[PDB]
Formats: structure tokens, sequence, C-alpha cells
RNA sequence: UAGCUAGUAGGUGGGGUAACGGCUCACCUAGGCGACGAUCCCUAGCUGGUCUGAGAGGAUGACCAGCCACACUGGAACUGA
RNA sequence: CCCGCAGAAGAAGCACCGGCUAACUCCGUGCCAGCAGCCGCGGUAAUACGGAGGGUGCAAGCGUUAAUCGGAAUUACUGGGCGUAAAGCGCACGCAGGCGGUUUGUUAAGUCAGAUGUGAAAUCCCCGGGCUCAACCUGGGAACUGCAUCUGAUACUGGCAA
């Protein structure tokens, strides 16, 4: 299978663009305590399509701006 | 089987109406080298009537220890008023790697090999009470085995 | 102590200084000199300790206990400076080095010589 | 507000030990019944009910040797503010292999001696000496 | 240009020479692929003295690589039935 | 490298016999033994922990004849050997070249074992070895050159190996000066005196 | 050191690059980064490793080896895979 | 590398010696001169100063200085505390943040389990081989506590549920 880093969107006010916040639960080296950590993206999109507060599916592509070399595979439970 | 040794011998001063009169105390530890250990402290007058008089409270205030062929069962904490102190069984090599005071009550009891570390304060008095505290709360697993009301090899195996 | 409080603020590490502004992990450092004078020490001591006003190479200036019996320094010559507080007169951090350039060996001394710069006879 | 139950489980084992008593009730669960049978199976718990069908009470009977409690020392450890996972070979042998760690399995919770045979690890829920 | 060549490790006056694959340009003791055995000049009739892995020269070889002067030298040391 | 001094005054500092100054003579009493360490002889030692167990690495160094850089080495192999970290001590301090050597009777005092060794005499295996530090493995067969061989510092002291204990673990030919190195030394065999435990105490802190 | 940023952030079109891309002009759009530390200030080549420690770590990155950067100081292109 | 040649021939210091820390006396000096890593020694019988003989530990090195860790559980995750020793904000309300009672689902993020490639070579650790031996060199293996993906387990953590 191909790559497929879910995450859940923050913002569009971009035009065919969107910044998506991935979340990671990974641990601290040195105390153990497992940390709620951000990995914040840019992702293209055909259109405006997505809006605010949803989980999305995103992959690895070709770079299409300066920032912002990620693609929109799909939504996955669209917003509220 | 006797095995007898001093620890330390400290001076202390009492202070009266006249100058000052200075008493010594001695603290000896015994044992037989098979699980037997005891400590005494003592004080008097003199050095030598010190450790003569240290030697008797010993004699009498031993404490039954189990232990494996010559070592400890499992590792041990031991805390007695500042001294927390520790120690670990080890293997069949190596020797008895401990600090002063805190070694006298080992080599004595039995155990030939051991690890050893006297965290917080390391007061001559304390850490053999530490040690002691240690060593009788330590347990075999032929106790542990009638205390669950199970069986020695399933417990262990 | 509490593990979250200490990621959000980490263990800072308590930086002992070093107690010799030599600088530089220097072993010794050179001294141009000035004022070679004698100091009354602290309080259960009671002598005339020599001493003196060294200036040395990478600008600071600091005061060098003179070790031995008899001396050769007087106002300026250029000295060797070794580390080692005293422990007598207050302030005085540094030793001066006998042998070493112009700080001849004191005369005459047969045990310990390695300290002091003499040689055999 | 009673933010760990399993802790609260292990104090009421601790401190009815110390108090010398037989009883000792509390509020039951999955995870609490799955504890419970695990000390019963090993041997430091004689029986234990969970009684009441609407609102659960779990209550233990513990076990006394000698006039000594059997319950050495008891120990939560993978606690609510600091979780510990560990890996099949890294399981800690408490005592060295006489005293137990329950761990919360793949396959159920269980013992740390159980672990070894299994071939797995886990959440390491409590030590028992 | 891929290179068959000895390294030269070891000691003063007691050298060691790891036979290896690697580039032109880089350097003597540089990067390399991977290494192919070894040589030592100073064995005597005794139990080991060179390697060299066969089927590894075939591969790089095979693809396109040159085999230096004692390295060639080596290649007939071994030989194919001999 | 060697001691090189008055060696019969260390056998007083200590007490027990080192074999220092043995040679064709049996033994000594001709030195006031035991107790004149120095000029204050008279003294009694108390003796600290520090002192019992630096005493005891004192008298090994001195009886093989090593310095404590030397000696230092070869309690570090001893660590990184399996077994007790004690017997592997010994172990590689009778395995020598220069004590091989004094144990064959090629020598009567070690002094004259380590030089003997040092001066081309020593062959071992066909190969001449002039370091006495030789680590001699088991199943070896060490001999005298045919130079070095029947001359005046060797038959007579040949003769006190007949006085000696003669260890178990190797054979001597005693005809042409021919020697057999068998296998390694054990505890049980040699020593039944000198403490090991005390030694490996003080370089572990 | 609390707010920084105007080719700044994103689009459509033209150019340019061995190649994608504000790499660069042209509109269009007013966003992007930031308490999970942007900006600013000081210090610093990084890594394999090295030293130390029972270990977790702590210090460090001479020598051997991988990567980057520089070549009197500042700048620019040319010739060439 | 080997052989012969001549002949005790050419070839030992330097710290320390009151306690911590192995090792003592005698003269000289008299809070002077001086020592010292800490405590501290010296005021006319100094084991601490200077010298002398003796001793101790190192020895082709030895001390002194600086530097890093260690001991220091004296920044404590393993592993400390906060009534009176340093340390509970003067007291509330509360946003982000952390943490969360309990039952049945699903869930594959944590989690664990396996699989695959990668974790350059040296260095380290184990066993071998070679310099007469050792440093030094070197063969093999483990190690490279990791990392990414893939397939599961589904108790405990998390989501969306009832
Ligand atoms: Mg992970
Ligand atoms: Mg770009
Ligand atoms: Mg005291
Ligand atoms: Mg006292
Ligand atoms: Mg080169
Ligand atoms: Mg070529
Ligand atoms: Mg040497
Ligand atoms: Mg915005
Ligand atoms: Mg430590
Ligand atoms: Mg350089
Ligand atoms: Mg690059
Ligand atoms: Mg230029
Ligand atoms: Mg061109
Ligand atoms: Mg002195
Ligand atoms: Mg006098
Ligand atoms: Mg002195
Ligand atoms: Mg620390
Ligand atoms: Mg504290
Ligand atoms: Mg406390
Ligand atoms: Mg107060
Ligand atoms: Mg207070
Ligand atoms: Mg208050
Ligand atoms: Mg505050
Ligand atoms: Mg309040
Ligand atoms: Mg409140
Ligand atoms: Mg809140
Ligand atoms: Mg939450
Ligand atoms: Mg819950
Ligand atoms: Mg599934
Ligand atoms: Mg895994
Ligand atoms: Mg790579
Ligand atoms: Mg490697
Ligand atoms: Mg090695
Ligand atoms: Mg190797
Ligand atoms: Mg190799
Ligand atoms: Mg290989
Ligand atoms: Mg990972
Ligand atoms: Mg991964
Ligand atoms: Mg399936
Ligand atoms: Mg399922
Ligand atoms: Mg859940």
């Amino acid at each position: 299978k191909i790559r497929t880093l879910q995450g859940r969107v923050v913002s569009d006010k971009m035009e065919k663009s969107i910044v998506v916040a991935i979340e990671r639960f990974v641990k601290h080296p040195i105390y153990g305590k497992f940390i709620k950590r951000t990995t914040k993206l840019h992702v293209h999109d055909e259109n405006n399509e997505c809006g605010i507060g949803d989980v999305v599916e995103i992959r690895e592509c070709r770079p299409l701006s300066k920032t912002k070399s990620w693609t929109l595979v799909r939504v996955v439970e669209k917003a509220v | 089987e006797l095995q007898e040794k001093l620890i330390a011998v400290n001076r202390v001063s009492k202070t009266v109406k006249g100058g000052r009169i200075f008493s010594f105390t001695a603290l000896t530890v015994v044992g037989d080298g098979n699980g037997r250990v005891g400590f005494g402290y003592g004080k008097a007058r003199e050095v030598p009537a010190a450790i003569q008089k240290a030697m008797e409270k010993a004699r009498r205030n031993m404490i039954n220890v189990a232990l494996n062929n010559g070592t400890l069962q499992h590792p041990v904490k031991g805390v007695h008023t500042g001294s927390r102190v520790f120690m670990q069984p080890a293997s069949e090599g190596t020797g008895i790697i401990a600090g002063g005071a805190m070694r006298a009550v080992l080599e004595v009891a039995g155990v030939h090999n051991v690890l050893a570390k006297a965290y917080g304060s390391t007061n001559p008095i304390n850490v053999v009470r530490a040690t002691i505290d240690g060593l009788e709360n330590m347990n075999s697993p032929e106790m542990v085995a009638a205390k669950r009301g199970k069986s020695v090899e399933e417990i262990l195996g | 102590a509490t593990v979250n409080q200490l990621v959000r603020k980490p263990r800072a590490r308590k930086v002992a200084k070093s107690n010799v502004p030599a600088l530089e992990a220097c072993p010794q450092k050179r001294g141009v000199c000035t004022r070679v004078y004698t100091t009354t020490p602290k309080k259960p001591n009671s002598a005339l300790r020599k001493v003196c006003r060294v200036r040395l190479t990478n600008g600071f200036e600091v005061t060098s206990y003179i070790g031995g019996e008899g001396h050769n320094l007087q106002e300026h010559s250029v000295i060797l400076i070794r580390g080692g507080r005293v422990k007598d007169l207050p302030g005085v951090r540094y030793h001066t080095v006998r042998g070493a350039l112009d700080c001849s060996g004191v005369k005459d001394r047969k045990q310990a010589r390695s300290k002091y710069g003499v040689k055999r006879p | 507000s009673m933010q760990d139950p399993i802790a609260d489980m292990l104090t009421r084992i601790r401190n009815g030990q110390a108090a010398n008593k037989a009883a000792v009730t509390m509020p039951s669960s999955k995870l609490k019944v799955a504890i419970a049978n695990v000390l019963k199976e090993e041997g430091f718990i004689e029986d234990f009910k969970v009684e009441g069908d609407t609102k659960p009470e779990l209550e233990l009977t513990l076990k006394y040797f000698q006039g000594k409690a059997v319950v050495e020392s008891i120990q939560r450890v993978s606690r609510p503010g600091l979780r510990i996972y560990k890996r099949k070979d890294e399981l800690p042998k408490v005592m060295a292999g006489l005293g137990i760690a329950v761990v919360s399995t793949s396959k159920g919770v269980m013992t740390d001696r159980a672990a070894r045979q299994a071939g797995l690890g886990g959440e390491i829920i409590c030590y028992v000496a | 240009m891929v290179t068959i060549r000895l390294a030269r490790h070891g000691a003063k006056k007691r050298p060691f020479y790891q036979v290896v694959v690697a580039d032109s340009r880089n350097a003597r003791n540089g990067r390399f692929i991977e290494r192919v055995g070894f040589f030592n000049p100073i064995a005597s009739e005794k139990e080991e003295g060179t390697r060299l892995d066969l089927d590894r020269i075939a591969h790089w070889v095979g693809q396109g690589a040159t085999i230096s002067d004692r390295v060639a030298a080596l290649i007939k040391e071994v030989n194919k039935a001999a | 490298a060697r001691y090189l001094g008055p060696k019969l005054k260390l056998s007083r500092r200590e007490g027990t016999d080192l074999f220092l100054k043995s040679g064709v003579r049996a033994i000594d009493t001709k030195c006031k033994i035991e107790q004149a360490p120095g000029q204050h002889g008279a003294r009694k030692p108390r003796l600290s922990d520090y002192g019992v167990q630096l005493r005891e690495k004192q008298k090994v160094r001195r009886i093989y004849g090593v310095l404590e850089r030397q000696f230092r080495n070869y309690y570090k192999e001893a660590a990184r050997l399996k077994g007790n970290t004690g017997e592997n001590l010994l172990a590689l301090l009778e395995g020598r070249l220069d004590n091989v050597v004094y144990r064959m009777g090629f020598g009567a005092t070690r002094a004259e074992a380590r030089q003997l060794v040092s001066h081309k005499a020593i062959m071992v295996n066909g190969r001449v070895v002039n370091i006495a530090s030789y680590q001699v493995s088991p199943n070896d067969v060490v001999s005298i050159r045919e130079k070095a061989k029947k001359q005046s510092r060797v038959k007579a002291a040949l003769e006190l190996a007949e006085q000696r204990e003669k260890p178990t673990w190797l054979e001597v030919d005693a005809g042409k000066m021919e020697g057999t190195f068998k296998r390694k030394p054990e505890r049980s065999d040699l020593s039944a005196d000198i403490n090991e435990h005390l030694i490996v105490e003080l370089y572990s802190k």
C-alpha cells in the first residue's frame, strides 16, 4: 500500500490549499510520559473541498509551493 | 563458631559542674558465619572495658537470617533513622563490596559476595541497624512457599 | 519533583564554577608583576606573608602567594603563575611558581625541590 | 476525585493488612476482578466475592500465615500520571522471582511469570512483594 | 569509476591490505560500498594468508569495475582449476 | 623494572619468607627476621583496613618481582576472564617465564631465574625468549641451550630443587637440563598461605 | 528576547531551472508563523565515536572515518558531465 | 634476525612520613621564618615548619597545576524533598495545559507481538591469529539499546458510540 498519514484540519482560508495538524502520541526520551504532540503541515486540494474541524488522510507527494509538499487523498468523517 | 569484630569507637563528653568527663562508645558485631548476626553498642570509661562490655550485648542479641549457599535471596532496602541503605544478591564469584561498618555486619553473618551502597547518612550505628533491619526482613522461598500454601518448585520455576 | 512539572521545566544542572579565572583550561600563565608586598593573615595564624600583584597576559589582575623562604621578585620581573589557593590570606587564589623564568629557586633546599625549583647538590 | 481506582484497590489491601482485618469491601470493576482472580489463583487472598447485582461491591478475605501479614508490600507501578509498558524480555521480576508483578497483556491480565511462557509483554499494573 | 583495490591498513613496517570496492576519486582508506576479503604478504607457509570472495568479483566486474595491478595477480593466484 | 636493593629487608617488613635470599643455603636465620623492618622495629603496627589490604598486595608483588603499573594490568586481565577473580590473579603470576624457570630448579633464587631468562639462556618450543613477563600457555617445553647448559651456576642450583617441594603441574628431566611445562597451575597445589581475597578488594574501589 | 512577517502566505498566467518550487515578474487573495517558544540576542561545525558511569545519564567531538562549510576580505559570473 | 668478540665493564631518581592515608626519632627555629587538598600545625621538649638519619609508596618516571566525569541520591526519570533545617503563592474564580467514575460495542493512534529492509567502516564488548611478550595490529561473530514500513493481538490508554 501507499502512505496515508491521518490528521485533523485547522484552517482553510488559502484557496486550493489547507493547513493540517497531525497528532502523534510519542513518549518523552527521559521521563517516559506519553505527550500529546503536533505535526503541523500544509496540503494541496483541487478546489476548497474541506472546511474546518475534520479528520483527513494525507499523502507525501511532489513539492507544489514553498512549504506545502503534501496531497489530500480524501476526507474521512467530515465537519459538523 | 564465635567470629566477632569491632566497627568503630567514638569518644563522647558529659560536661559537669567541674569540667567534662569523657567516655568511649564502642560498637561490635558478632556472628557464626551461617545466618546468625548480632550487634552490641556498649559504652564505658575505658576503651578496652567498652568493647568487652559491647561484646556481651551482641552475643545475647542474635537474629536468625535465611540465605542461599553464601549470599542473599533477593535485593533489599533497610531504612533506619537516616541511613536508607541497599544491598543486592550477586553471583558465586566476586567478594563483599560494601562500605565500612556495612561490610562488617555482612562478612561475619555468612554472606561471601554482595553488592551494597549506604544512601542518606552513613552513621556507623544506624547503618548497622539498617543492614540488620534489611537482613531480618529478608526471606527465603521455603518461608514463602509455606506462607502462600502452595509449593517451592511451582513458585520458583 | 512531579514528572509533568519536569517536562514543562527540565532539571537545571548546578553549574559549579572554576575557582581560578586563569581561563581556557590553562595549566599556568605569565605575569609582568607590580607591587611586591606583605600582608597579615586571618585570626588563628599571624605572620608576614609574601605576595605580589600580578598582571596576567590575558588582561586580568591577580594576587599570587610567593612560597619558600626568600625570593627574587621586586616590582616588575616576569613570573609564571599556577593555581592553588592558600587558605590563610583572604583573596590570594594563585601560587607563584619558583624556578620558572625570573623567580629563581630557594637557596639550600635538599628535601622537596620539584616544588621551589632547586637542583641536586 | 478518585482518579485511579486500581491504586485505591491496592491501598485497601495494604491498609487492610496493617490493620489486621478479615473483610475489606470496595467498589468493583472489570479490572478489579481480573487483578483479584490473579491474586487468589496464586495465593495472597483466601477467596473473594462480587455481591450486589445492580450496584456491585467487591469484598476480599485476606490471608495471614502467622500473626504477620502475607502481603509484605504492594505498589501501583503504571500510575495514570505516568504510564509504563514493557517488552517481552524487559518484564521486571520482583524480589528475584519470589514475588509477582501483575501485568495487563494483550491476552488478559496475568502474572509476569506467565508472560515469559506466553511469549509477550504489556502494561505492568502493580508489583506484589 | 568503481574499482576493486587494496586499502592498506595495519602498523608501521607490517602492512595489511583490505581489498575493497570503492570509487576511484575516493581516497585510499576512504569510502567504499563493501569489502571483499584481504591480502597479507607476510604470512609464510602456514594456515592463513590471503582471501578473495570470487562471487562478489563476478557481480562488480560483470556490472563494470576495474581490477588494480595487485588484485589482478590475486585472481590468478587462486586459479580456476589449479 | 626491578627492586635492585636490600632484598632481605623486604622479608622483615611482611614477616614471612618471600624466597628472595634463598640460594644454595637452605634457611637464613641470619638477619633478625620478623621483628626488625627498619630502625623502629620494636614498634608494633595498629594496622587499619587499608593497611591489611596494602600489605597483602605488597607481599604478593615482592614474591614475584612485579611493579604496580604492570601489576594493575594483570588485575584488569583477571577481571575480564571467567571464574574466580582471586584464583585468576595467581594463575597469571605463576604463568610468567622467570617464575616457571625458578620452579624448574634452573636458578637458585628468583632474581637468578629472572636474569637467566634475560641472558638468552632459556629456550621454549625451540624459540629463544628474553622476557620475564612472557605469558606461558599450557603444554610447553622450556629448555636451556647448549652454550649455557652445564655451566657453574645451574648444576649447583639444580641440587636445591631436590630439597624443594617440586610442583605437581610441571616435570623436569634433570639429565640434559630439559624441562616440560605440562598444565596450568591450580590454586590448591601451590601457595597454601598468601591471601588472594584482600588484593581483589583493594583494586575494586 | 512576545509578537514577527510584505514576495511576506496562497492562487492563475508568462518567464527561468538538468529538474519541482516566490526560483522570478504579473495580477488575484490577505493569509502564514508563533506559549508543542516564531522573532531577536549570545555561544557552536554536525555525526560515527571518545572519556566517565553499575546503568540511566553527564561531559565532550584532538587523532581514525562520513557529511557540510570556507580558501587574503567583499562580490560576480565564465569554461565544463 | 643469527653468530662470535672482549669484560661488573656503559646504565636510578622524587614525592611524601599529625589525621583522612601506607611511614619515626633527633637537632635548628620560637604565632618568627614557613607549610597546606580539607581539618589545621609554629607562643622555647614541634611526628604538621627547616635540616639530618631512618622509613613509606611509586619508580624512567614522579610529583604540581588545569581540565571532564565520578564519589554527589549535592537538579534525584531510575533516585531527594517543602510543620520547625533552603523550600506551600495571602486567598479564591478560571482559560489553554495535565488528569479523569462506570457498562456494552466498534477501533487500530498509543500498547504489545512478530516480519522485512536499514542501524556506513573503524572504535567498544567475546573468542581466535600475528609482532620473541605486551601495547599495537588483525579474522570472525555478536553488538549497532534504534528507525521506517508491513501483518496481527486487542486486556490497559485514546477516539466515535450505546
Ligand atoms: Mg513507536
Ligand atoms: Mg522550496
Ligand atoms: Mg563522629
Ligand atoms: Mg566524637
Ligand atoms: Mg592515507
Ligand atoms: Mg585504476
Ligand atoms: Mg614501565
Ligand atoms: Mg489564518
Ligand atoms: Mg552513579
Ligand atoms: Mg588540528
Ligand atoms: Mg544536502
Ligand atoms: Mg571567490
Ligand atoms: Mg556550461
Ligand atoms: Mg611539606
Ligand atoms: Mg625542638
Ligand atoms: Mg614535613
Ligand atoms: Mg549525579
Ligand atoms: Mg534534600
Ligand atoms: Mg526527608
Ligand atoms: Mg528559622
Ligand atoms: Mg524555613
Ligand atoms: Mg497557605
Ligand atoms: Mg508563583
Ligand atoms: Mg488558593
Ligand atoms: Mg478551584
Ligand atoms: Mg482548564
Ligand atoms: Mg483527554
Ligand atoms: Mg476510565
Ligand atoms: Mg481492524
Ligand atoms: Mg515491535
Ligand atoms: Mg545511509
Ligand atoms: Mg560499525
Ligand atoms: Mg579490545
Ligand atoms: Mg575486530
Ligand atoms: Mg572484522
Ligand atoms: Mg564478514
Ligand atoms: Mg519510534
Ligand atoms: Mg515505527
Ligand atoms: Mg485478517
Ligand atoms: Mg476486534
Ligand atoms: Mg476505550
